[PDB]
């Protein structure tokens, strides 16, 4: 509803995050902020493949 | 009860009032006229940053020497509004009018170059396009500078790389006093939202 | 920068030029039930090289919380998740010439630990993580950045 | 209207709706002396409903 | 091959710069180009995000924190909490700011006033008449084992004040249960057993059409219409119950309030104040002007 | 690219403020606002009549 | 003087100017090739009618 | 749209593809507020695909 | 039979010359001719080829020679040729120009710098910005019993120079295979068995969309950072076999190599120079100025 | 919102009074009226014939 | 072509007949970069060739 802020508020009670080596457990979902309709605005991916 | 610290998500709103969107266009077609729903076209608008910037008569004059103040002040709307956002892009117009209040000579002239922004006149040279004009036929000098730039985005913070972006250089062949408006070309914007700073207020002395 | 400087990170970006890179954060929090507060995980571009009337510092409570964040209460949200989207005005982070930060992490108090007028126990601990996300490496270079 | 002038007037005139000589002393309703209520018919309120492309800045 | 004329004569105006000050028509500026036909792309991969920033609605819809009060088991019920935060328990209703703090320094004392706006009081500043729903978020930072009940009710008109030389403030002693009584004014009476939070929204309520965006900006005791004539009213936040705490935990509470607006209007590109808009930049130390 | 003129020479008259006596007309006044197509809403619900 | 130019500003009715900024959108003419200043005034008010 | 000028305004309006209040806190895609893409869109992007004389000084 | 008038009063501007520097509009200069709508006819039986020799395409692809090395027995593996030809072994990986000698005539001793541009370094001094493909022609003046490996890898990014008072050059030293291996760099390498010539193309890369055009114009130990700034990076040739060669041949075996771009884009129709664009008029005798 | 000019340079003539010794012609005469239509109507019922 | 202004260019535009990207290293014929043949695409030898009355001086 809000714009730029994240709002502390509750979530799922049991919340399970994999990040590629790491297995996060938290009580409830965490608040995230991420950026509204992100788009690359680089041009790596345009000069060689990784 | 349930031992907890929780948040339920309780709104409320105060009245039975009517849907805004009527009310708020109802006031505008009565008292207003116009709606503005976004902050660019303030940015196609012109508003002043200077109303009597003396120039040197034979000098080409970076407006950067202007701007860097202008900006910081925030007076006009592209500083005002430069202060909630971290990037720009696009170009930008400048209008000249003339306020010069004596006769230097028979043949007064207005003229205006492209320069690397955050370049000195002797680090430029005098060619690509210009604009020339006549204050006594034409006192108001209109200008628009292009975004030619290295970068597709450009920060209002300090960089390590110089001549990135173009900017403007103004010449006269007498001294000159001016009247100076700036805005944005059709295609100007700001980035990122970011915080608000403090604002400045009424001021006065107290000789306590 | 201060995640390419962690976890080993660096010796796989060496040999490398250029780097487009959306940063996560995370913060874990843990505070006994009797314990209260709030905090503020804001993220300023440029910060350290823009002026400094227009810094995250040197302004207002309402602006700094006008920028992009996150609040932290203790009992509701003992973790948060952020992503700060690549910052550079370039096509690409350079990692040999332009050592240089775009984005600074803050984090704010803004109300201080609420705890009993005991002690040792009335207190909050946090741990932060920090990874890489949306990444591109490109173009290989024999050159290295001495500040890893 | 027989004007000599390619433009008979300054201006496009605009109909108005009303069933009354004007000069007359009979009542006339203002309403229908022009049509501009809150709809597409104002310019920049159809501006605004018809999402332009100005209203943006672009 | 080589005939008359037979146009007329134009009248005409020698009116360079007609209509600079709007923001559509033609701009008679040239182009420092090679192409008359210069213009850049569209957005798509500028910025970091696809959406539009400079919409008022996203600007006006940032919230901010403006009030942080301490709510302490000492604090009287149907009394304003006033700990804390300057303008306590009271808010004033609108897009403008109400607060400022008086810098001074130095013969004589130069008095400059310093505003903290939210980005919707940053947008009313740059117009001369408002009008919006003001939205507001209020949320207690407490435990499980704190309760009480919150009252917060709206009360239209201007606000009573403590009019000082240089600012406004609320007057505590007209807003106890006694001389301020919420029985015929709209509210809501929160529980904090286990909920923290509750969204307000107040529409735009007022014998007028549109507000002032001048607020605080020059307000004291001789110049205080104004700022009464940019708000449509005033919160106040009372406790129904005392605050409840055992001493296993704080005596206090902290009430953080963030401010928005939506269904946002402005009137006039002009502002109302007495100067221009002006970014406060802080010195490198307290002696500097 | 950059062809030559065609048009003939306009004849024009210096006269500013011409017909500002009139009712009707197209009025060179400048607007002090952020729209040129400023206009209000027509008579409803302003007046007791 | 060698430049006469003319400047038109709004302002809010019955102020003063020591009472207003001399920002927001304005008109300009120079009375040697236009001697005449034609400036138009919206009704910018805070109600939909206005007192005699 | 009512106007008793025969240019109704300034320029000619630029459809959107916009489905909000434009004042309003929803969210708006700034793409779909202008069709500038790489394309005969863009004016001199559709002199060069286009092969027109002009490019080349005639 | 004599009307009256119905047009409203024009707004004008007396701004002669509006847009005269651009490429595109309607010109009013007035043509000392018969007809005004006098235009000459197509270009066909004019110039020896219908051809058009004005396209960038066609201009920056007249490939020109840049450097000749000299490839003696005695030089050691992975160490850049530098013998022969300035700028050695190295190639600054740009339209722009980087080499350039000083011309220093006498009191007092003026110094103009001159250039050896190509056609592609020509066009692009007329511009501030660039971005292209660049295109190398590396070939060997040898014999069929002169064998050799040549390793030609791609390093992005500044260049190592020993900086002048008045020029740059390369550090030879920093290109050695000790402290510039090639075994993270893009590369080719070439058997001289009985080949002699590799064509390398070098697309665009770097963090900008946009290159500067300025090279080595004004170039030294205190203005250095435009000319890095120049190029996206450089080729280094290095011999990863020794040159092997009897005594019945040359010692020696020369490479030449040209150079062109394409898919070639330029920016701004201005320079980024100190001064105007000049051309070097050689005097009749070391004297002159 | 703003674009940019795309007309050319208008070559004029400041010739006040051109072809006012003609009797066709569009007359610069700025009639002291209400409406700029002012016109008479015809001859029907002024003269005696 | 998305431009708010009616007269989206200084110039009418003409095409050339041209099969490659004009900054490519490809060769461009220039008889095609335009049509300016010994034809009546000749504004004077269509006059001509049409017997206009303006090159009899009517």
């Amino acid at each position: 509803n809000v714009h730029n802020t994240k709002l502390a508020s509750t979530s799922a009670e049991n919340a399970i995050e994999k990040e590629q080596i790491t297995t996060f457990h938290d009580v409830e979902t965490p608040n995230r902020i991420d950026t509204p309709m992100a788009q690359d605005t680089s041009s790596a991916r345009s000069m060689d493949d990784t | 009860i349930n031992l907890s610290n929780k948040t339920d998500e309780n709104t409320i709103s105060f009245f039975d009032s009517g849907d805004p969107e009527r009310m708020n266009s109802e006031a505008l077609m009565r008292g207003c006229g116009e709606q503005i729903v976004n902050l660019r076209p303030l940015l196609r608008t012109f508003r002043t940053i200077n109303d009597n910037w003396s120039l040197a008569a034979n000098t080409k004059t970076p407006i950067t020497d202007l701007t860097n103040t202008a900006d910081a002040e925030g007076r006009d709307y592209m500083s005002y509004l430069s202060f909630l956002y971290r990037f720009y892009r696009g170009g930008r117009r400048y209008k000249f009018f003339n306020t010069t209040p004596l006769k230097q000579s028979q043949t007064c002239y207005v003229r205006s170059f492209l320069i690397p922004r955050n370049y000195t006149a002797d680090e430029i040279n005098t060619d690509g396009p210009s604009h020339i004009t006549y204050p006594v036929i034409n006192p108001v000098h209109e200008v628009e500078v292009p975004f030619y730039s290295q970068y597709r985005k450009i920060p209002i913070a300090s960089t390590t790389d110089k001549g990135y972006d173009s900017s403007l250089m103004y010449y006269t062949n007498v001294g000159t006093q001016q009247i100076v408006a700036r805005a944005g070309n059709d295609d100007f914007t700001f980035g990122w939202m970011i915080g608000t700073p403090q604002l400045q207020g009424i001021t006065k002395e107290v000789a306590n | 920068s201060t995640v390419l400087k962690a976890g080993g990170k660096a010796q796989k970006l060496a040999n490398f030029k250029y780097l487009r890179c959306d940063v996560q954060v995370k913060l874990v929090l843990n505070a006994n039930p009797f314990i209260a507060g709030r905090l503020y995980l804001a993220y300023s571009p440029y910060d350290d090289k823009v002026a400094p009337e227009r810094r995250i510092i040197y302004t207002s409570r309402a602006g700094v919380t006008g920028y992009p964040g996150v609040e932290l209460d203790f009992q509701l949200d003992n973790s948060v998740e952020m992503t700060i989207p690549y910052a550079s005005f370039q096509e690409a982070y350079d990692l040999v010439s332009g050592n240089e930060d775009f984005v600074q992490l803050y984090l704010f108090t803004i109300a201080p630990v609420l705890g009993p007028s005991a002690s040792a126990n009335s207190k909050v601990d946090l741990s932060v993580y920090m990874w890489l996300d949306n990444i591109s490496l490109v173009i290989p270079t024999y050159r290295l950045n001495p500040n890893l | 209207p027989t004007s000599e002038n390619p433009k008979i007037g300054p201006i496009s005139e605009v109909a108005s709706g009303v069933k009354t000589a004007a000069n007359g002393i009979e009542r006339i309703p203002v309403l229908g002396e022009i049509a501009k209520p809150v709809t597409a018919a104002v310019k920049w309120f159809a501006d605004i409903v018809g999402g332009v492309a100005a209203i943006f800045g672009w | 091959s080589k005939p008359r004329n037979q146009n007329q004569v134009m009248p005409l105006q020698n009116v360079p710069g007609w209509g600079y000050s709007l923001y559509k028509g033609i701009d008679m500026s040239v182009p420092l180009a090679y192409d008359p036909n210069n213009e850049l792309g569209d957005l798509r991969d500028v910025f970091p995000s696809a959406v539009d920033e400079m919409a008022i609605g996203y600007v006006c819809g940032n919230p901010a924190i403006k009030h942080v009060l301490t709510w302490s088991t000492t604090d009287v019920v149907q009394n304003p909490i006033s700990n804390g935060d300057d303008w306590g328990g009271v808010i004033p209703v609108g897009m403008p700011c109400y607060s400022k703090t008086i810098r001074a320094v130095k013969a004589t004392s130069t008095k400059t006033e310093v505003m903290d706006p939210a980005p919707c009081e940053y947008v009313a500043n740059l117009f001369s008449y408002w009008r919006a729903t003001m939205c507001y978020r209020i949320t207690v930072v407490k435990t499980a084992f704190h309760t009480g009940r919150l009252e917060i009710f709206f009360e239209p008109g201007s606000i009573p004040t403590v009019r000082t030389a240089d600012n406004l403030g609320p007057d505590q002693t007209q807003l106890n249960g006694t001389i301020a009584p919420s029985d015929n004014n709209y509210k809501y009476i929160l529980d904090l057993t286990n909920d923290t939070e509750v969204t307000i929204k107040v529409p735009y309520v007022s014998n007028k059409m549109f507000m002032k965006t001048v607020g605080i900006y020059g307000a004291h005791d001789e110049d205080n219409w104004n700022f009464d004539e940019s708000f449509t009213g005033f919160l106040c936040i009372r406790p129904i119950t005392k605050l409840m705490a055992p001493d296993t935990v704080s005596q206090k509470v902290s009430i953080v309030v963030w401010k928005w607006a939506e269904d946002v209007v402005v009137v006039e590109p002009k502002p109302l104040t007495s100067g221009p808009t002006q970014v406060y930049n802080p010195p490198a130390v307290a002696r500097d002007l």
